[PDB]
RNA sequence: GGGUGAUUAGCUCAGCUGGGAGAGCACCUCCCUUACAAGGAGGGGGUCGGCGGUUCGAUCCCGUCAUCACCCACCA
RNA sequence: CCUCCUAAAGAGUAACGGAGGAGCACGAAGGUUGGCUAAUCCUGGUCGGACAUCAGGAGGUUAGUGCAAUGGCAUAAGCCA
RNA sequence: CAGGGCUACACACGUGCUACAAUGGCGCAUACAAAGAGAAGCGACCUCGCGAGAGCAAGCGGACCUCAUAAAGUGCGUCGUAGUCCGGAUUGGAGUCUGCAACUCGACUCCAUGAAGUCGGAAUCGCUAGUAAUCGUGGAUCAGAAUGCCACGGUGAAUACG
């Protein structure tokens, strides 16, 4: 509730100075956060998947959904519709939640940090990004470990243009070398 | 479950977290060797 | 004890806990503790707030873990650019303190290349 | 890591140094010594370091503090 | 012309009813020997003649092209 | 036995004419209700790679339809419970 | 005469060095030798630097002075089996002293890094008593180096039916 109120006035504001918008609405705000995490080496150890949606589900609060394999391919020796992958999508308050306890609590726990690029938006306003350790969330006990599974996060919003976008994340810290 | 955590920055900084535990920090987003660190 | 990185060392005697993380060793960490005023035949089991950022503090008067690492990077990067011939070993795998390349310079070399 | 107290240079060096700045870019410069150690002010300068037969055109960049003319001169073609 | 089988490491064969390329001799590096061969230990080597394709995927499945081997080419 | 052309715009129409498939499968792949819309390319994204799983854009059936081909299918005959 | 080069490196072998650990490693307290060398040389003692170094100058042509307080060994406390506090390469920085000179080249202190290596395929070497093995030291070469050569000392085994 804290950086969404956060955002409901001072980002607001903030953005529409900057960009001298017609109305509110066509402001960007944060429309849902997607959560992946590609499993493929469990092709053969079925519960590998079972529990890295564990961590997922303590990750984030909700349980996770699995992923089904679209087309096989032959380079990853898959067969189609196969036990995949794990993702978690994000909206509302769980999602301001987990940007909270993301920006706050998280980013300095990853190893050896530096600033995050500039050129890793999509050309049309959203945000994506990989993790490599994975006890950069605070709910994994150190003692509890059995791969160096990552995951990646993409932050999907209205913004119209990638420069809207960044302008809109230089309103919070968003560490921006 | 809402939790607390607190850093040594003396940020005292209560959130919703599924830890089911309170937390000890050090780096916040207020002071965090960012600026310096890029200086 | 999420201190200078990952590390939680746990269960050590903190003369050795302490060079457990990298970028720090046996003489700073025993620097560190007579700093701190702390035994050395301590563990780490009982450890507070004031025993973490102490020595935070302290080591943060040092350099560690992150700026160590691309500093190593940049006089690299600095030799690479300088085109040296300490550089050109660093950049093609050759041992450059003055050792022999003819024999047993495998660290340097890796393993056998056929 | 070397040279304690007061680097080593070189006489006719040295006296190139002064003969290039306060002379202008007349040619690269011409030496058979390759010992002196760089210095900022020879910023801007086309020197040879000779390397067993044959002069390399050395130019000077800022980050060459301590740094030395063989030591960018190595005298030894490979394969 | 026409029916049958084959093109695989340097050499010779099994791998073709679909998903990891094996066997033997040779090659290379060591070993005992004054020195070879034999003997003992350890390695890599193919992109399955070639063109196209089906399929997620081809040495394997399909259609031609180059080469090889075999059988027929009778009534006259 | 099935499909296209040869079939000359109703049906049909031969040849040692040109090209392909079937001698199966399913207790869901069937019935109904509610609901969804694919291929390919670009960008960003840890291991991750020309191509696994995520998000967005172009595109708009080129994809799918148990299989050979033709016809058809968006009110879907494709996909989920 | 100046300068580069026997110190290059896709690889094999010989000679060796240090470890792979607990009979081990660390920290503290800790007692026991020999033959040596020395004047352009050895360098006590004090002061600064954690230390590697710098200044001062006693003595010694030498059983007097210098190299110098050797180490395993013993007690205590330790790490309790891991690539570990074992191991030390490779590398970044900062040094010192030598010598005109340290890039092709060194020797050492420190800060930090901690690869493979958990006892070694076929084969192969030495050794009959203070030796086999292990731990120190001294010299010669030299202006500067040793894991090399020459020499000395500490502890100190097994087996021989044949
Ligand atoms: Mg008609
Ligand atoms: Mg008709
Ligand atoms: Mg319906
Ligand atoms: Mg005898
Ligand atoms: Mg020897
Ligand atoms: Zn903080």
């Amino acid at each position: 509730a804290k950086l969404h109120d956060y955002y409901k006035d001072e980002v607001v504001k903030k953005l529409m100075t900057e960009f001298n918008y017609n109305s509110v609405m066509q402001v960007p705000r944060v429309e849902k956060i997607t959560l992946n995490m590609g499993v493929g080496e469990a092709i053969a150890d079925k519960k590998l998947l079972d529990n890295a949606a564990a961590d997922l589900a303590a990750i984030s609060g909700q349980k996770p959904l699995i992923t089904k394999a679209r087309k096989s391919v032959a380079g990853f020796k898959i067969r189609q519709g196969y036990p995949i992958g794990c993702k978690v999508t994000l909206r509302g308050e769980r999602m301001w939640e987990f940007f909270e306890r993301l920006i706050t609590i998280a980013v300095p726990r990853i190893r050896d940090f530096r600033g995050l690029s500039a050129k890793s938006f999509d050309g049309r306003g959203n945000y994506s990004m990989g993790v490599r350790e994975q006890i950069i969330f605070p709910e994994i006990d150190y003692d509890k470990v059995d791969r160096v599974r990552g995951l990646d996060i993409t932050i999907t919003t209205t913004a119209k243009s990638d420069e809207e976008g960044r302008a809109l994340l230089a309103a919070f810290d968003f560490p921006f070398r | 479950e809402e939790i607390t955590a607190s850093c040594s920055c003396g940020n005292v900084m209560k959130i919703r977290s599924t830890v089911g535990h309170d937390l000890n920090l050090d780096v916040c987003s207020k002071c965090h060797p960012f600026f310096t660190g890029k200086q | 004890a999420r201190i200078a990185g990952i590390n939680i060392p746990d269960h050590k005697h903190a003369v050795i806990a302490l060079t457990s993380i990298y970028g720090v060793g046996k003489t700073r960490s025993k620097a560190i503790l007579a700093a701190a005023g702390i035994a050395e035949d301590v563990k780490i089991s009982e450890l507070s707030e004031g025993q973490i950022d102490t020595l935070r503090d302290e080591v943060a008067k040092f350099v560690v873990e992150g700026d160590l690492r691309r500093e190593i990077s940049m006089s690299i990067k600095r030799l690479m650019d300088l085109g040296c011939y300490r550089g050109l070993r660093h950049r093609r795998g050759l041992p450059v303190r003055g050792q022999r390349t003819k024999t047993n310079a495998r660290t340097r070399k890796g393993p056998r290349k056929p | 890591r070397s040279l304690k107290k007061g680097p080593f240079i070189d006489l006719h060096l040295l006296k190139k140094v002064e003969k290039a700045v306060e002379s202008g870019d007349k040619k690269p410069l011409r030496t058979w010594s390759r010992r002196s150690t760089i210095f900022p002010n020879m910023i801007g300068l086309t020197i040879a370091v000779h390397n067993g037969r044959q002069h390399v055109p050395v130019f000077v960049t800022d980050e060459m503090v301590g740094h030395k003319l063989g030591e960018f001169a190595p005298t030894r073609t490979y394969r």
